[PDB]
């Protein structure tokens, strides 16, 4: 889709470069990126990549590389109050939400996954929202939460040519 | 068409060449595939048939190419045998003497290859007096198979039940399976494996009178009726396999073909199931 | 196989006769395909008259199911437990038509059973018909139809019967086109493995050639 493209226009504009060192904007978006797509390797490895001095005359990837060891260590809650922390450029206000929002669908993935019943404190910090959340569980998801005891309970969710194929190669 | 019309084109320098070179008087285990045609097969089973409980037989015509007997006729000789044993005391001998020169006369070209003979109701083996009888065949003319067809074995079971064999000769020195299903002769002979072959003009009158059994293909299954013998194919190419790796320290391209025949019929049954599924699954939603 | 006995006397009865002969064929057991009786001059003219009510029982018994004697049951006259197990059977095949797994819901619903026990009795007689064959999975509620008889057919829906051998043609021929792909592939394969091979064979028997000199 677009994505694909737009990735592309990155690659194309990180491959070749005055002296190696890109515009501080374009390193803080591909950095972004990285975490957008929990590729964290790369993304401490392009932190580390960038020079010292560069690195410490800019605040915003200072800002980015703390939500980047947010992400690392998995610590949800403070993901959200940690990309709050900062004011991002204009040109990267609206998808930087998006991320956020991405990062929300991780947390509910990491709920219906890999938990029979959650405290509801622990859902909330991990989703982020702070009582509201729990609501659109019961009501539109479709779980059963009950009172009194806050235990939320999340419930888990063109041949005969390759067979020709097959053939033609084991009787040769 | 021509690379499938071979087999039936028959050469004598070859078969001359063959027989002068005699490269059998060396290697004793030579003969391990025999080719028998259609018609060679049909006759044979009608002529057992014939018989009933009796036991009769007869001569075959062919060839030899390299390592394999290649039958192309079968004969029909004027012996009545008794339930259990057939003689050919002297009418036979004449009728195949007379039928050879008749058979030249037409245009038959191929020579004696070995004789059939029928074992109504005791399976396929070499008894004592076949092995005499086929062990001095082969010391007197060299190029000779037996071949025991079971007529009542046959039409019980519904599948052709015959075998081809070849006797040692007197003097080759060199486990609890092959005492009940042979005899105790049992290692002075052992068995070809047999193949059976059609010509181009054969299959293409089969192919025309195939007009009743194709609701039996449509519904034939595979995959379910051979489900046991694939499993015991399986399971003995695994053995074939540590032969073969033992070897390694060509067994190991046997092995292959044997476990490339496997999986190519297993696939075979599979597409069947893939058409059946498009024919029949795919319509009407 | 008995319709044909009762139209050799009904050709020429009309009126009270032909209803009260209607009646009966409703009645007769055995009698589940009603379209030969239905294509009678003497059964269409009762349209017009005050027997109308005795065509639409017809017209229900031949091609209507159970639920349409719902709406509609205060107006045709009322039917006896063999004419009302006769409708249930039609319902039953009707259904079995369009789905081979029967719902025991869907088969309550529509017959008006209360009982589980009573709805299988009804699936139980109409298999002894043989209408229909098949069995009843009680743990997973269910008729499993192998079977079922084809129910009367009129002048408006023979277009889905063409539709559907139409599509079953285009599905033979799909498949026997693209079993001739794949065998003219196979062969390509195959002339090529077979020419690759001896094309080496030849130039390595070339090579042997010129090497000994």
């Amino acid at each position: 889709f677009s994505f694909k493209k737009l990735l592309d226009q990155c690659e194309n504009q990180e491959l070749e470069a005055p002296g190696g060192i890109a515009t501080p904007p374009v390193y803080g978006q591909l950095l972004a990126l990285y975490l957008l797509h929990n590729d964290m390797n790369n993304a401490r490895y392009l932190w580390k990549r960038i020079p010292p001095a560069i690195k410490s005359a800019n605040s915003e990837l200072g800002g980015i590389w703390s939500v980047g060891q947010r992400i690392w260590q998995r610590d949800f809650p403070g993901i959200y109050t940690t990309i709050n922390a900062h004011q991002w450029s204009e040109t990267v206000q609206p998808i930087m939400e998006a991320l956020r929002d991405a990062t929300r669908r991780r947390a509910f993935a990491l709920v219906s996954q890999a938990y029979t019943s959650i405290i509801a404190d622990d859902f909330a910090a991990f989703v982020g929202l702070p009582v509201e959340e729990a609501v659109k569980g019961i009501l539109e998801q479709g779980w059963q939460a009950d009172s009194t005891t806050r235990m939320v309970l999340p419930r888990k969710p063109q041949q005969l040519a390759r067979l020709t194929d097959y053939v033609a190669f084991l009787e040769n | 068409a021509q690379s499938i019309d071979e087999i039936y084109k028959y050469d004598k320098k070859q078969q001359q060449e063959i027989l002068a070179a005699k490269p059998w008087t060396k290697d004793h285990h030579y003969f391990k595939y025999c080719k028998i045609s259609a018609l060679a097969l049909l006759k044979m089973v009608m002529h057992a048939r014939s018989g009933g409980n009796l036991a009769v037989m007869g001569l075959m015509l062919g060839k030899v190419d390299g390592e394999t007997m290649i039958i192309m006729d079968s004969f029909a000789l004027p012996v009545e045998g008794t339930e259990t044993r057939v003689n050919a005391q002297a009418a036979a001998y004449e009728y195949m003497a007379a039928y050879i020169e008749n058979a030249k006369q037409v245009g038959r070209l191929e020579n004696a290859i070995g004789w059939y003979h029928s074992h109504p109701g005791y399976g396929c083996w070499l008894s004592g007096i076949n092995v005499s009888t086929q062990m001095l065949n082969q010391q007197f003319q060299e190029p000779f198979v037996a071949v025991v067809i079971d007529p009542t074995r046959t039409i019980s079971a519904g599948k052709v039940n015959l075998g081809a064999f070849r006797t040692y000769p007197k003097g080759y020195k060199p486990p609890l399976n092959k005492i009940e299903d042979f005899g105790v002769h049992c290692k002075q002979y052992y068995a070809l494996e047999v193949s059976y072959f059609k010509s181009s003009l054969d299959r293409k009158l089969l192919e025309l009178l195939w007009n009743k059994y194709w609701v039996n293909t449509l519904s034939s299954s595979s995959l379910l009726t051979n489900a046991d013998y694939t499993t015991g194919q399986v399971f003995d190419l695994s053995e074939k396999l540590e032969q073969s790796e033992a070897q390694l320290g060509d067994k190991l391209a046997k092995a292959t073909r044997d476990s490339c025949k496997t999986t190519i019929e297993a696939i075979h049954g599979l597409m069947s199931q893939v058409i059946k599924d498009k024919l029949f699954n795919q319509i009407n939603i | 196989n008995l319709l044909e006995q009762f139209i050799l006397l009904a050709k020429g009865t009309s009126g009270s006769a032909l209803t009260a002969l209607i009646s009966q064929v409703l009645e007769a057991p055995g009698v589940y395909v009603f379209g030969e009786l239905l294509e009678l001059a003497n059964v269409q003219e009762l349209a017009e008259g005050a027997n109308a009510a005795y065509l639409q029982l017809l017209n229900l018994f031949a091609y209507g199911t159970y639920p349409d004697y719902i709406a509609n049951k205060e107006s045709l006259p009322e039917l006896s437990t063999a004419q009302q197990n006769k409708l249930k059977h039609l319902t039953i095949v009707s259904l079995a038509s369009r789905m081979k797994c029967i719902p025991y819901s869907v088969l309550l619903k529509d017959l008006e059973m209360r009982n589980l026990r009573e709805l299988e009795d009804l699936i139980i007689e109409a298999v002894y018909t043989d209408i229909i064959q098949g069995k009843l999975d009680q743990r997973n509620q269910l008729l499993e139809v192998d079977f079922c008889i084809g129910r009367d057919i009129r002048k408006k829906d023979i277009n889905n019967i063409v539709k559907t051998l139409h599509e079953w043609c285009d599905g033979c021929e799909a498949v026997l086109l693209g079993i001739e792909q794949q065998v003219l592939r196979a062969n390509q394969y195959k002339e090529n493995h077979n020419r690759t091979q001896q094309q080496v064979e030849a130039e390595v028997t070339n090579i042997k050639k010129t090497l000994k000199a």
